[PDB]
RNA sequence: ACCAUGGUGACCACGGGUGACGGGGAAUCAGGGUUCGAUUCCGGAGAGGGAGCCUGAGAAACGGCUACCACAUCCAAGGAAGGCAGCAGGCGCGCAAAUUACCCACUCCCGACCCGGGGAGGUAGUGACGAAAAAUAACAAUACAGGACUCUUUCGAGGCCCUGUAAUUGGAAUGAGUCCACUUUAAAUCCUUCCGCGAGGAUCCAUUGGAGGGCAAGUCUGGUGCCAGCAGCCGCGGUAAUUCC
């Protein structure tokens, strides 16, 4: 049973502030270690240079190779992998360009069947990835 | 710092769930039977019809002869009596709860210029109002959503600078008297 | 001239400023917005002075033509029109000369005098030969 | 092999290119709402078939 | 200075953290609440970091001074001068933010003051942060397809309304644009007003995403064959894919 009497509002309010540390979405937003750990550092997008193309293999029901990179950032530089979210657009990016990696859709969890990628590539070399795919823009000369 | 205004509010409202098929069909046949441009200006007048029904239904949980129910409630009703959506002899705070969306779309300028006979084919009324032909008494207005009152409801007409009330024809009648008189007599 | 009618309203005279001030609305059906000097001679034949003390301004055409409206005023005299009048509307019909430097020069002139003390023979010729 | 890391953009580079031809423009805005208020609502279709949708083939 | 041994604490002291300036407020919206509040209003704090003063009614002032620390300018090498968290601007950091423009005309302020000054503030340029109005066509004569209206009837087609082909036109239709003149303002710009030009693919060209289910819309054709790819989720792909291109 719980408390109910016209004097226990210290007990109930103290019982609530320490039991809120047991769901995740309060704990990762108010403990501080979860944002000193994500590569974005609490932002929405990040530029970083491309180190190495890597092709990861999709989950067991499926069977394909998902095209990925090994971007190392400029803001407090950290090693991440990022997905190139289109059909032919890995062929646009080359060695040590700068790309604007974004979030990938469900808040730092992997979407789809790519095992453990967290980020996707938009805007390689300051031109948009959809613009390259649609023939709007190109690489510099 | 600045003498700027800083104050604005949204006029329309987005629906709570989208893509439900029974809504956007019965809300489609308002877009054509009163002749509108998009569903924002249905969502406009829905939010207008919403907050009146919010205000009126708040006035029913009050006890009778409450001083702000008598003031603000009666000033509400004469505000939608002067605009011609609510007929005057039946003024109650209960008949307003029966008012629907279809009666605000009748009191626009854009369809009080169709039924008055000044235009046909309701989509043509937008081609006449916005294209600067139709006035209210001494003020020509190119606005479809001009909610015309009941007082200045007899005085919708074409204007005096307008072609339909004056002259000095536009660039196509002047061209038609030029296309025969530009290379010969 | 033909159909340009000068109504006015909210008339007020004062011996505080020796002016007669009133709100002008001009009703013109089929013209452009009439000039300021086309109207200020028409108040010369309504309040019976000469069109020298009539200053009209702030004309604002309503949407669709017809009634533009403004504010205008009439002093009692021209020596009253010089004292209690702002210098820009006195220059609407040329009666005051304000053609000075830009204010960027006048500041730098003031900051260049600031670095020279006392020497009145050089407090005025503080970089006025280099033109 | 099973598409290891090469031939990225395989099916895009070898689809044949059919040209995007042209029609009369679609009406925009208010007149576009007129032409589909007419198509769905004012025109009672006398034929049946469990009222098949507007993109049927 | 001389005596007294006190004070606070599980009713959370003390120490730590804060991505902590506080508030009027803002987003949310059944009620209870959740979360934001650097930011024009009130109050506080500080001008690179700490410190010390002068004048003055009011400053421990920094577009005041002295000193150290830190950063940095000129030098003829003896010395000198620095403090944009003011306005513009520059570099740098970054996912991420405007012109080295005009004027005290307005709102106020200061002064010995009806007169001077004010990057306070005002005006414009940038401005798809955001909010409000609102174009990209409308009527026709055929015309082809439907409607309780037509014959004493599923005869025969309609003199009658609505739609869409596909038209041919048109005409007191007009704007975006062009451009005089006013008006507008301190001066201008806009906006409104108004001459004059300005629409038949009005080519004067509306896009961004979707079309298995959630979730509104194709089992249409071609290509690729667990490949390339898609897919927030369930899933779709291995030679006829309603899901890729």
């Amino acid at each position: 049973g719980k408390c109910r009497g016209l004097r226990t509002a210290r007990k109930l309010r103290s019982h609530r502030r320490d039991q809120k540390w047991h769901d995740k979405q309060y704990k990762k937003a108010h403990l501080g270690t979860a944002l000193k750990a994500n590569p974005f550092g609490g932002a929405s997008h990040a530029k970083g240079i491309v180190l190495e193309k890597v092709g990861v293999e999709a989950k067991q029901p499926n069977s394909a190779i998902r095209k990925c990179v090994r971007v190392q950032l400029i803001k407090n530089g950290k090693k991440i992998t990022a997905f190139v979210p289109n059909d032919g657009c890995l062929n646009f990016i080359e060695e040590n360009d700068e790309v604007l990696v974004a979030g990938f859709g469900r808040k730092g969890h992997a979407v789809g069947d790519i095992p453990g990628v967290r980020f996707k590539v938009v805007k390689v070399a300051n031109v948009s990835l959809l613009a390259l795919y649609k023939g709007k823009k190109e690489r510099p000369r | 710092p600045v003498a700027r205004s800083w104050v604005c509010r949204k006029t329309y409202v987005t629906p709570r769930r989208p893509f439900e098929k029974s809504r956007l069909d019965q809300e489609l046949k308002l877009i054509g039977e009163y002749g509108l441009r998009n569903k924002r200006e249905v969502w406009r007048v829905k939010f207008t019809l919403a907050k009146i029904r919010k205000a009126a239904r708040e006035l029913l949980t009050l006890d009778e002869k409450d001083p702000r129910r008598l003031f603000e409630g009666n000033a509400l009703l004469r505000r939608l009596v002067r605009i011609g959506v609510l007929d005057e002899g039946k003024m109650k705070l209960d008949y307003i709860l029966g008012l629907k969306i279809e009666d605000f779309l009748e009191r626009r300028l854009q369809t009080q210029v169709f039924k008055l006979g000044l235009a046909k084919s309701i989509h043509h009324a937008r081609v006449l109002i916005r294209q600067r032909h139709i006035r209210v008494r001494k003020q020509v207005v190119n606005i479809p959503s001009f909610i015309v009152r009941l007082d200045s409801q007899k005085h919708i007409d074409f204007s005096l600078r307008s072609p339909y009330g004056g002259g000095r024809p536009g660039r196509v009648k002047r061209k038609n008297a030029k296309k025969g008189q530009g290379g010969a007599g | 001239n033909d159909t340009v009618t000068i109504r006015t309203r909210k008339f007020m005279t004062n011996r505080l400023l020796q002016r007669k001030q009133m709100v002008i609305d001009v009703l013109h059906p089929g013209k452009a917005t009439v000039p300021k000097t086309e109207i200020r001679e028409k108040l010369a034949k309504m309040y019976k002075t000469t069109p020298d003390v009539i200053f009209v301004f702030g004309f604002r055409t309503h949407f669709g033509g017809g009634k533009t409206t403004g504010f205008g005023m009439i002093y009692d005299s021209l020596d009253y029109a010089k004292k209690n009048e702002p210098k820009h509307r006195l220059a609407r019909h040329g009666l005051y000369e304000k053609k000075k430097t830009s204010r960027k020069q006048r500041k730098e002139r003031k900051n260049r005098m600031k670095k020279v003390r006392g020497t009145a023979k050089a407090n005025v010729g503080a970089g006025k030969k280099p033109k | 092999v099973h598409g290891s890391l090469a031939r990225a953009g395989k099916v895009r580079g070898q689809t044949p290119k059919v040209a995007k031809q042209e029609k009369k423009k679609k009406k925009t805005g208010r007149a576009k709402r007129r032409m589909q208020y007419n198509r769905r609502f004012v025109n009672v279709v006398p034929t049946f078939g469990k009222k098949k949708g507007p993109n049927a083939n």
